[PDB]
């Protein structure tokens, strides 16, 4: 239990360090929130 | 390291302007971020 628990936790580690793209569901609100903000700003150049 | 209004050339802006570590080359004049906006100028005169 010890040792399967241990190589689990081994894998763990080698999935965020050897970057399985799990953290996506922070990566794309960070994206899609500065996406807006971007958006936002670029609309001033605009003549209306 | 005032807050002036500036003209640069006919460039119309306001902030704090300060001595930068970025290199333009011979031809840029007006630096613009991803945003679009304004961040640094090439002095006219001391060419920096
Ligand atoms: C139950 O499964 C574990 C695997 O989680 C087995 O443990 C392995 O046993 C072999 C020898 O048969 C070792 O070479 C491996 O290194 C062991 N794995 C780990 C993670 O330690 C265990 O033998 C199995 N036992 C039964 C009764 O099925
Ligand atoms: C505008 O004139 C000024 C001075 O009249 C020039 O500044 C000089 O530049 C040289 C080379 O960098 C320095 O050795 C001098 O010390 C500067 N002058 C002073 C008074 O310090 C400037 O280069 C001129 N601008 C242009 C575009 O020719």
């Amino acid at each position: 239990i010890a040792n399967q628990f241990n190589s689990a936790i081994g894998k763990i580690q080698d999935s965020l360090s050897s970057t399985a793209s799990a953290l996506g569901k922070l990566q794309d609100v960070v994206n899609q929130n500065a996406q807006a903000l971007n958006t936002l700003v670029k609309q001033l150049s605009s003549n209306f | 390291n005032k807050c002036v209004n500036f003209n640069f050339n006919g460039l119309t802006g306001t902030g704090v302007l300060t001595e930068s570590n970025k290199k333009f080359l011979p031809f840029q004049q007006f630096g613009r971020d991803i945003d679009d906006t304004t961040d640094a100028v090439r002095d006219p005169q001391t060419l920096e």
